[PDB]
């Protein structure tokens, strides 16, 4: 049994695993800005008369309020999810904690500093 | 390999001195200069804090890779060190838990022998078929045939 | 109790999110360089409505995943 | 700052800071007049001699144990141990300590209240806390569940738990322990022609039991063994020469713990007690408890006890049923072990009875909600 | 999206996602608060162990229902049993599923409207549909006529169906079902020296119950055979040893649902209101009842009731009709099945009880159309 060569294993799949995060967040951030471009669609509006500056207007109005309610809803959900991960979190720390720490301690830090005193 | 070299290349002649009182009692005399690791079991001991003698014997397997049985004092220096706890912080947690999902591409929240294996055939690292059976006891420490957060984080465990 | 707490909570929200609407009673000029201002208010509402997304998908999966480890306790 | 974790035990008393892995200071708990008269002037004779001091002046002594079952009945006494223990050997002010104090389970009130306040008044302690002796040797096991024989030098006591829910009505607590043993060792060596009467010889006779005594597999095969051939005299020499030679009186003294109707007991063996203690329990919790039977205390080091209680219990429980008894070499030090944890550990923090708590309830405190 | 189709019953709780062939997640619908104290400190003990887990530390805790008979008694209890349901025992945020509860028939309304209150502000569904326990157990058979007898283990309902069109003046619903039989069994238990007390060991009973009685095929012989021979005695093993021998216990068990005057109710037993609600309906359909009649729920389960029925109606019924009793293999779940299959449905799509409608007309709006 080698440990020394797994050791190896280990640390070569560490730091493939950290470009392949890597190279996935850049994909996601490519993906991210490529649909955004694709939903959310430019107008040119020159040389226009001010009726179609006023229907121009009115839809972003009634599109940012739109946009602001999905994000209210998203931002509730995230609040909920982040309140149920601080919670579990906490709940899987104190059943590790009650799993290891009993098997924490100071041993033998002055045990053997009784030679010859007595 | 060299990478301890460096690692022990931040101590500087304070505690080479120290080391050289400890391997003073080592190089006992009536030799040949080839000095063995005959004494490294109680060297190892000269304070007190002694790993296990299966890594101690990897420690002495470890170096003069030459096989010349003759321990440089930088050797010593580095395999004394070594019990000295010397890691580089073994990555963050958060960083890990992102390496795990990443290693959950399958998203079931395990791993099976199949994910580790692509996991390390990506790599492209040689991988013998004595290991993989090395690596089902590393990782299903639970004999589940899975690889779970525990699991994987005691298998990653400080490990950079 | 979200019968009308939270409906009303989220409409007060609403009320307030909504700013002055005032605009193309100006002239032409200064209402087209703000319209395209609020294109882009839009544009970067929908890029981090989206990141929003993404994020609740990831805490969506960590919370998938510390679930799966509280059950792998039994 | 860190916690003082001493226990009072009765016989030794242990005590060190907390999160080590043994007892700093271990000696046994005696506090001995001089009596005789004393001709030397001058010689810096002092008027008593406490702790591992009276160990070494015993000749001339009269060493009496302040704390007789569990309870402790000289109070004097007991303050005068705990203050050289805290000055002399920790040699640490409790001004600006926490201690934790240990308790025998169904002890009177009255003891738990005096300690909580000599500790607040006489030595001044920052917050103090009493906890029982069982729980504490679980602690140290690093389990959660079990039932624990917690037999000391003072009372053996017997406390299942389960998944952290200690079971109150199934505390069995039975007043032979060490004590009892070493007076029936000094009764029955009476039958060679040694004799041990002083309470200095009770020390010696203390010692023999430590060093010889053994429990017997099984009794009456022993008891025919002996009476035929002799390898199991052992001989011992005594502080002055003059060795003995004990006979069957090494695995007689230690089998008073199974059959107590020795020393004119009525109550059954520690083998029994304990099934009785499960028994007690609910039905789907016994064999959890019948896995994990956990030993500890000074008087559970006989050797051969591991074995000769798994037999008996075997014995006496349903044929289907698992049962293992956990022995680990650390049992002398269990409880206090188990005490350095529990004093180690965050959640614990707030439990310690704060001083101006006792100012505003009084010593009634301990029985309220901090208990 | 796919909607969820959980089934409250009475002593096991079904759910599971619509279109499958069997629930996700089946575990009993108990929730236990412990009832020691508890010593150990920081080791993580919950105030209340809800579904499945309470089934293995029940050695500490108080388990109690929370639905007695159909009728739902502690709506505390009831709201966190749906709590683990949904988000432990299938992850998935209701805010986003449409619900088909299930509800025995003839039940208070009151229940019935608070749940759907329940269910649309706490759990803030889309939309839920309230359904009868019977037609779903009809639909898993296949059919589309039929009597279905649904014993399940609160309450014993028996609705007849003719060609879809249900005959509202024919249900006959009995309060016998499983739990009363369980309370029967360990009441006669105590005949032979075992009893059993505790609100744990409830479950044990039930468990002896599931595993060894079943129902004979002619009362008055078996009574007489197992007064005679040993040839039924059958043995079964504790939760800690201890085996124990049911004798004439077996089928004096389950024969409670052919005589409910054992357990001193008055009704007629299962094989008689079964052709009385037959007997209700009009003349021309009772042929295709009587060839078409269904077993459902978990207590029709017993080893020999389809033939025990059988014999007794084909006593009841005129000689010339054939008496034909279905009982599929997958008797316990058919209800569930049944629930799947309709909420598969195209045209069940309309169906549900939308949030805005209930905005406009409050609870009460599950007994209009939206049934
Ligand atoms: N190695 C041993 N073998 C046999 N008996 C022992 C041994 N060590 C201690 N004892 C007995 O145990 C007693 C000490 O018990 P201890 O656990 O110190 O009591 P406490 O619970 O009061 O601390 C001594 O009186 C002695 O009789
Ligand atoms: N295999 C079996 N044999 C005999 N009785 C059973 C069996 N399985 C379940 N039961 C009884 O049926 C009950 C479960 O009935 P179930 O159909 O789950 O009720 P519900 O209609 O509330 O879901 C249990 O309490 C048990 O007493
Ligand atoms: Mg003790
Ligand atoms: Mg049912």
């Amino acid at each position: 049994i080698s440990a020394s060569r797994k050791l190896q294993l280990k640390t070569l799949m560490l730091q493939i695993a950290k470009q392949e995060m890597e190279r996935e967040a850049e994909e996601r951030r490519g993906e991210k800005g490529r649909v955004l471009r694709t939903r959310c669609q430019p107008l040119e509006l020159d040389g226009l008369g001010f009726e179609e500056l006023q229907d121009l207007c009115r839809q972003l109005h009634a599109r940012v309020d739109k946009v602001d309610e999905e994000r209210y809803d998203v931002e509730a959900k995230v609040t909920k999810n982040i309140t149920e991960i601080a919670d579990l979190t906490q709940k899987i720390y104190d059943l590790r904690g009650k799993f290891k720490r009993p098997t924490l301690r100071r041993v033998r830090i002055s045990a053997d500093a009784m030679m010859q005193a007595l | 390999d060299d990478i301890y070299k460096a690692a022990v290349e931040q101590l500087t002649e304070e505690q080479k001195n120290e080391f050289k009182a400890a391997f003073d009692i080592f190089v006992l005399g009536a030799e040949d200069g080839c000095i063995s690791t005959k004494e490294l079991g109680k060297v190892m001991r000269m304070l007190g804090q002694n790993p296990t003698p299966e890594e101690l014997q990897e420690m002495i397997d470890e170096v003069d890779e030459d096989g010349s049985g003759t321990v440089d004092f930088d050797e010593f220096l580095v395999m004394m060190v070594r019990c000295m706890k010397d890691d580089s912080k073994g990555k963050s947690e958060e960083e890990l838990s992102d390496l795990f999902r990443m290693f959950d591409k399958n998203a079931d929240g395990y791993i099976d022998l199949d994910e580790l294996k692509m996991m390390l055939q990506a790599t492209g690292e040689t991988i013998t078929e004595d290991d993989i059976e090395e690596l089902m006891k590393d990782g299903d420490k639970n004999n589940d045939g899975r690889i779970d957060y525990d699991e994987f984080l005691e298998f990653m465990k400080g490990v950079e | 109790g979200k019968r009308q707490t939270e409906r009303e909570k989220k409409k007060k929200i609403l009320a307030e999110r909504r700013k002055v609407l005032a605009i193309d009673h100006l002239n032409e000029d200064q209402l087209r360089e703000k319209a395209k201002e609020l294109w882009q208010s839009i544009y970067n509402l929908e890029a981090e409505k989206f990141d929003l997304q993404e994020k609740f998908k990831q805490q969506k999966y960590e919370i998938n995943v510390l679930r799966n480890r509280i059950n792998d306790n039994q | 700052t860190t916690a003082l974790v001493c226990d009072n035990g009765s016989g030794l008393v242990k005590a060190g800071f907390a999160g080590d892995d043994a007892p700093r200071a271990v000696f046994p708990s005696i506090v001995g007049r001089p009596r005789h008269q004393g001709v030397m002037v001058g010689m810096g004779q002092k008027d008593s001699y406490v702790g591992d001091e009276a160990q070494s002046k015993r000749g001339i002594l009269t060493l009496k144990y302040p704390i007789e079952h569990g309870i402790i009945t000289n109070w004097d006494d007991m303050e005068k141990i705990w203050h050289h223990t805290f000055y002399n050997e920790l040699r640490v002010a409790p001004e600006e300590h926490p201690t934790l104090l240990t308790e025998a389970p169904l002890n009177p009130k009255a003891n738990r209240e005096k300690m909580t306040q000599i500790m607040f008044e006489t030595f001044n302690v920052p917050a103090m806390y009493v906890a029982i002796q069982a729980v504490l040797s679980l602690y140290a096991s690093g389990r959660t569940t079990g039932i624990v024989l917690d037999s000391g030098d003072g009372v053996t006591h017997n406390v299942p738990i389960y998944e952290g829910y200690a079971l109150p009505h199934a505390i069995m607590r039975l007043d032979l322990a060490g004590r009892d043993l070493t007076d029936y060792l000094m009764k029955i060596l009476t039958e060679r022609g040694y004799s041990f009467v002083t309470t200095a010889e009770r020390e010696i006779v203390r010692d023999i039991k430590e060093k010889l005594c053994y429990v017997a597999l099984d009794f009456e095969n022993e008891m025919a063994t002996a009476a035929s051939s002799s390898s199991l005299e052992k001989s011992y020499e005594l502080p002055d020469g003059q060795v003995i030679t004990i006979g069957n009186e090494r695995f007689r003294c230690p089998e008073t713990l199974f059959q107590p109707s020795f020393i004119g007991m009525e109550s059954a063996g520690i083998h029994e007690t304990t099934y009785n203690s499960i028994m007690k329990c609910d039905i789907d919790i016994r064999k959890d408890l019948y896995a994990n039977n956990v030993l500890s205390g000074g008087t559970t080091m006989y050797p051969g006890i591991a074995d000769r209680m798994q037999k008996e219990i075997t014995a006496l429980a349903p044929s289907t049923m698992k049962i293992k008894i956990i022995a680990p070499p650390e049992r002398k030090y269990s409880v206090w072990i188990g005490g350095s944890i529990l004093a180690s550990l965050s959640t614990f923090q707030q439990m310690w009875i704060s001083k101006q708590e006792y100012d505003e309830a009084g010593p009634s405190i301990v029985h309220r909600k901090c208990f």
